[PDB]
RNA sequence: UUUUGUAUAAUGGGUCAGCGACUUAUAUUCUGUAGCAAGGUUAACCGAAUAGGGGAGCCGAAGGGAAACCGAGUCUUAACU
RNA sequence: GGUUCUCCCCGAAAGCUAUUUAGGUAGCGCCUCGUGAAUUCAUCUCCGGGGGUAGAGCACUGUUUCGGCAAGGGGGUCAUCCCGACUUACCAACCCGAUGCAAACUGCGAAUACCGGAGAAUGUUAUCACGGGAGACACACGGCGGGUGCUAACGUCCGUCGUGAAGAGGGAAACAACCCAGACCGCCAGCUAAGGUCCCAAAGUCAUGGUUAAGUGGGAAACGAUGUGGGAAGGCCCAGACAGCCAGGAUGUUGGCUUAGAAGCAGCCAUCAUUUAAAGAAAGCGUAAUAGCUCACUGGUCGAGUCGGCCUGCGCGGAAGAUGUAACGGGGCUAAACCAUGCACCGAAGCUGCGGCAGCGACGCUUAUGCGUUGUUGGGUAGGGGAGCGUUCUGUAAGCCUG
RNA sequence: UCCUCCUAAAGAGUAACGGAGGAGCACGAAGGUUGGCUAAUCCUGGUCGGACAUCAGGAGGUUAGUGCAAUGGCAUAAGCCAGCUUGACUGCGAGCGUGACGGCGCGAGCAGGUGCGAAAGCAGGUCAUAGUGAUCCGGUGGUUCUGAAUGGAAGGGCCAUCGCUCAACGGAUAAAAGGUACUCCGGGGAUAACAGGCUGAUACCGCCCAAGAGUUCAUAUCGACGGCGGUGUUUGGCACCU
RNA sequence: GCCUGGCGGCCGUAGCGCGGUGGUCCCACCUGACCCCAUGCCGAACUCAGAAGUGAAACGCCGUAGCGCCGAUGGUAGUGUGGGGUCUCCCCAUGCGAGAGUAGGGAACUGCCAGGC
């Protein structure tokens, strides 16, 4: 499949300690580095986990 | 009614989870009053006394659910 | 200044000035640094009182055991285990 | 309680256990500097494993409602001839058919969590031991998970998430803890967040759609009213509805049953047939009862929607308090009220571009070491650790400067 | 001070005079091991038996038994018996679990000596979780450890033997009790009182609603029952700022 | 293939109800009891020696989709993380997801050895 461009909207500031360890495993930061992240079933369910902040491109 | 004088003392819970075993001692779990929930198969012993899955022998845990009807093991296999 | 927290109707301050506070004394050790090294170091004193002598004494290189006793071993011990 | 001049690196706690212990202190949790050897970790997917909370339930325990049968015990009675019999409000076993409760129960049991594999992805100098120092063991708050309290308190007792403790900035009138976001330092620079754009006070009285009719919005309950838009049926409904206006209110009928009497006129039987311009054995007030009537029900007229409920939303009346409007910050008000989507503008110490600074690393160019490109940590109290600038002393200092 | 369960959260910890019970020992046997066996309860039926002493059969149950808390175990029996029996063993110990330690549980491995059994296998105590008093020490037996001039020896040690409800239990010293509104010292709304806040059960009132009173009639006037508010505002709760 | 026995595995697809069915083989009743052995007494139990009697009880197999048992899809209870509100509930975003029932499944399957056809 096609790999996806991510980008983090809102800040993950407030949130769960579980889901900044979802964000620093996308390798995410300053709400936005250029990121395109891998093709796999196993990244889709990363994203999907914090889909409310996390904004999608393919 | 007050105090109550409640107790204070051990918390008898597990410790030997998931696949295990022992290098010069395996004795898994060291819980109270469990005798007729899970039962030793293989190389394991206790019952008495001794609270513990002790082995005769050397080999590692796997857990089984398969047995006669409310039975269940903690069978150990050498490798 | 007090307190978790005070613009605080919680204590304090008229103001300018002369003032006012973590040390050296001794023992041991950790660290630093250095001299010497299975050795190191002197004190009092002597003396040419910041030299040189003075190694008394102390710290160190072998342990086991109440201890008698044994020692690269030794206590437990009938023992080897 | 008084406890000192200047730039930095890492970064806590009000918890455990003991104490003549609840003001201190000491072993464990949390902070930190050096030394030696070194990657430290989680989120995602699936597999396996110990799992009984949430939910579900009545099998077993204890409790329980409703219906029925009901041993034996406790109570009452009459017979003693009828095969002894009536009763079960009480206590309780059996049983048929159902239903509520459970931390202390289970003919069932998640989400999540936790442990380890099999696998992909991302990036922090980490982890471990030894050698040195600590600080705390009286904090407070919003939310969530539960008890407690009057399903009260700015009350109480914990668990538990995050924040104030030690957190600055934008927003909530003014506000710690709530909302947006975590600040290395600048830019008469851009771009957004929460929030906001009639005026006080920077920006749409924006585009378009939804809703109420009022100072609602801008304090407020149970309760009450043809306040009313929407939704699905039912009835009356355009050779003719609901309301109004005018005109019609009997003939069968002196009905039959009960009773205290009752011409519709408190009960019961029913509730039709007939005529017409037109009609209930009855609707209501009323009388001793009819009547009186005002009506039910049709005609003409006018005229198209309408009556009673069901369902779903928004409004009204429900509505007294004290220094002075005083329960939208205040004013304005017909949207200049609330609400949704779109694009604007205003919006932070966030993001981007550009410019400065410290530590350690990286890419390239260039060369008596300089210039470009850049990864990345920089809010810090307790406390741990590193380095600067002044002040003064001794030597240089009977040198050297000078009246 | 010791023991268990629940509240307590699909690990543990985890607060409330939150919910409720136990221990500060006893069995030489109720230990060990080999062999045999296993309930309750009801009904039926029969002498010596006054109303009832018998056990056999069915119906049926792991709904009997165990030193005791509650939790859980237990018939492969730890329950009931038959025999043999004293392993209610000694000195030790890789290692694991556990609390901050004291303290403790589990256990491979070695020698020695017992016991059951055909042998395997089991036996260093009871069905497990509570049954104590350290340190200090007085008295005593032993001791081929020592006692400093030498040899004995008071004494010190080692090894046997025992004891402080010191229980305020983890124990402040061969020896220690009460009172202060006559005092008094350090600290404080951290902590009460006279007042500020929060709440409105209590308090007084109204409304929904109505068993009834009001010779009729529930609602003029008044109201038992149940419900929902008006108030700040008292009597209390509460412990923030003092 | 088929039938059975032992160790068993798996343990309800392995259960219940009701019916069918086997004695070549194995299995139980059965037929007897000195000796070794046993009895607070006993060939009752334990135990031995066997084939006259039987396919009943006991043992084993099987039809039967009625109930149990297993239970999809859809929905429900609950719930991890997030945004709000009309606030211990509701509405939204995004994931997980029982318990009960339904349709469907299901009156098992099998390792080693041995006897029998």
């Amino acid at each position: 499949a096609k790999t996806i461009k991510i980008t983090q909207t809102r800040s993950a500031i407030g949130r769960l300690p579980k889901h900044k360890a979802t964000l620093l495993g996308l390798g995410l930061r300053r709400i936005g580095h250029t990121v395109e992240r891998e093709d796999t079933p196993a990244i889709r369910g990363m994203i999907n986990a914090v889909s409310f902040m996390v904004k999608v491109e393919e | 009614g007050g105090s109550t004088r409640n107790g204070r003392d051990s918390e008898a819970k597990r410790l030997g989870v998931k696949r295990f075993g022992g290098e010069s001692v395996l004795a898994g779990s060291i819980i109270v009053r469990q005798r007729g929930t899970k039962f030793h198969a293989g190389a394991n012993v206790g019952c008495g006394r001794d609270h513990t899955l002790f082995a005769k022998a050397d080999g590692k845990v796997k857990f089984e659910v398969k047995g006669p009807k409310n039975r269940k093991f903690i069978s150990i296999e050498a490798e």
